[PDB]
């Protein structure tokens, strides 16, 4: 089972540099091509260049050849790419792929800002609030005042899929982001089933977890 | 460069009818193409290359063509599992281009959001700040509108929205509308009501509550 493994979201102050891991397992490592793409929101994808894992061969999409480093270590089987002078321009999710893209990373985020990082806070949207309505209940929890992008939301520690939808986050005029993430559930199972919402976001090391009872 | 152009940039097609994307090169290219499906929040999937060639794991349901500078992508049976973004590259010289891609949507009929509201939360009031949060669940086609009310005051200005990604269990969409109020507006206020204007609606419906405590 090949797993390209990618670093977390990173926050990067402008004019800084950043280096961004790709660790693979599941194959010989010096075995492939490893390639680097860029992504942006309504956005085409971009190739960076590959690297060859085994003969340290490297090259590069002209474009990028100013700004991307490319690297790898064999004895950890990980593949690196180092950005450098960062601007708002190298925001974006950057991806690792293998030498016929057959295999993605997760990706990491990339936001390169003079704005520090802030964790969000998580505030319960009480089920059916006072008025118990009729067949199905919803409920869910607000995630806001977070910055950077992105932030992981579950619940019940992932036990809980059915009838859930997270929102795309939106950038609040506070220059901080905010999203709900709901779910529909059958308005007997409140008060007796317990909805915990698990919040996460990496670039504060934020960590929560939130019961949402019934309103009263 | 070798630019891959793709088109449309958007489609939107019923479950049951074919769909077809195009990617027209700047120069010749022989047969070195390929193309990845790519839904809200993965990474991009391999789906064809060599221009005709499908990927282990993938339907018969898509089908590469063409050949030279003129290649096409074909969901021969459009269904749910399909609901996605979808972008053509090009191999036989460096640098490897992609396409500018296209988000397939899928088109159905008519259904009419379920509105639910949703108050503050005592926690959030002591922070200073209020969230006042509607809910459009489940409904098509994507345009709707929403218009808040309290004390009887056409809010502007104060609200934002977020809507989710086509589902793929409904090929439905959702909507929140948040409203974000001080805890002096919002505690010398009472009723608050989100006013929901939707297609499926034969008249708006209205969510609302007071501020009961
Ligand atoms: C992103 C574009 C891309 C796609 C899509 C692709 C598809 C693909 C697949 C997946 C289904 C497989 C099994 C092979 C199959 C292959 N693909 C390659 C070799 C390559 N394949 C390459 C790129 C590439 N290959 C590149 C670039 C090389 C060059 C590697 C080098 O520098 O020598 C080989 C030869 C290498 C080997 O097996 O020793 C086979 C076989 N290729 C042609
Ligand atoms: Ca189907
Ligand atoms: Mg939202
Ligand atoms: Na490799
Ligand atoms: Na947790
Ligand atoms: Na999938």
């Amino acid at each position: 089972q090949v797993q390209l493994l990618e670093s977390g979201a990173e926050l990067v102050k402008p004019g800084a540099s950043v280096k961004l891991s790709c660790k693979a397992s599941g194959y010989t490592f010096t075995s492939y091509w490893m390639h680097w793409v860029k992504q942006r929101p309504g956005r085409g994808l971009e190739w960076i260049g590959m690297i060859d894992p085994n003969s340290g061969g490297t090259k590069y999409n002209e474009k990028f050849k100013s700004k991307a480093t490319l690297t790898v270590d064999k004895p950890s089987n990980t593949a690196y790419m180092q950005l450098s002078s960062l601007t708002s321009e190298d925001s974006a999710v950057y991806y690792c792929t293998r030498r016929d893209m057959d295999y993605w990373g997760a990706g990491t985020t990339v936001t390169v800002s003079s704005a520090s990082t802030k964790g969000p806070s998580v505030f319960p949207l009480a089920p059916s609030s006072k008025s118990t309505s009729g067949g199905t209940a919803a409920l869910g929890c607000l995630v806001k005042d977070y910055f950077p992008e992105p932030v992981t939301v579950s619940w019940n520690s992932g036990a809980l899929t059915s009838g859930v939808h997270t929102f795309p986050a939106v950038l609040q005029s506070s220059g901080l982001y905010s999203l709900s993430s709901v779910v529909t559930v059958p308005s007997s199972s409140l008060g007796t089933q317990t909805y915990i919402c698990n919040v996460n976001h990496k670039p504060s090391n934020t960590k929560v977890d939130k019961k949402i009872v019934p309103k009263s | 460069e070798l630019v891959m152009t793709q088109t449309p940039k958007f489609m939107s097609t019923t479950v049951g009818d074919r769909v077809s994307i195009t990617c027209k090169a700047s120069q010749n290219v022989g047969t070195p193409v390929a193309w990845y499906q790519q839904k809200p929040g993965q990474s991009p999937k391999l789906l064809i290359y060599s221009a005709s060639n499908r990927y282990t794991g993938v339907p018969d349901r898509f089908t590469g063509s063409g050949s030279g500078t003129d290649f096409t992508l074909t969901i021969s049976n459009m269904q749910s599992e399909d609901l996605a973004d979808y972008f053509c590259q090009q191999y036989s010289s460096y640098p490897l281009t992609f396409g500018g891609g296209t988000k397939v949507e899928i088109k159905r009929t008519v259904a009419a959001p379920s509105v639910f509201i949703f108050p503050p939360s005592d926690e959030q009031l002591k922070s200073g700040t209020a969230s006042v949060v509607c809910l459009l669940n489940n409904f098509y086609p994507r345009e709707a509108k929403v218009q808040w009310k309290v004390d009887n005051a056409l809010q502007s200005g104060n609200s934002q929205e977020s809507v989710t990604e086509q589902d793929s269990k409904d090929s439905t969409y959702s909507l929140s509308s948040t409203l974000t109020l001080s805890k002096a507006d919002y505690e010398k206020h009472k009723v608050y009501a989100c006013e929901v204007t939707h297609q499926g609606l034969s008249s708006p419906v209205t969510k609302s509550f007071n501020r009961n405590e």
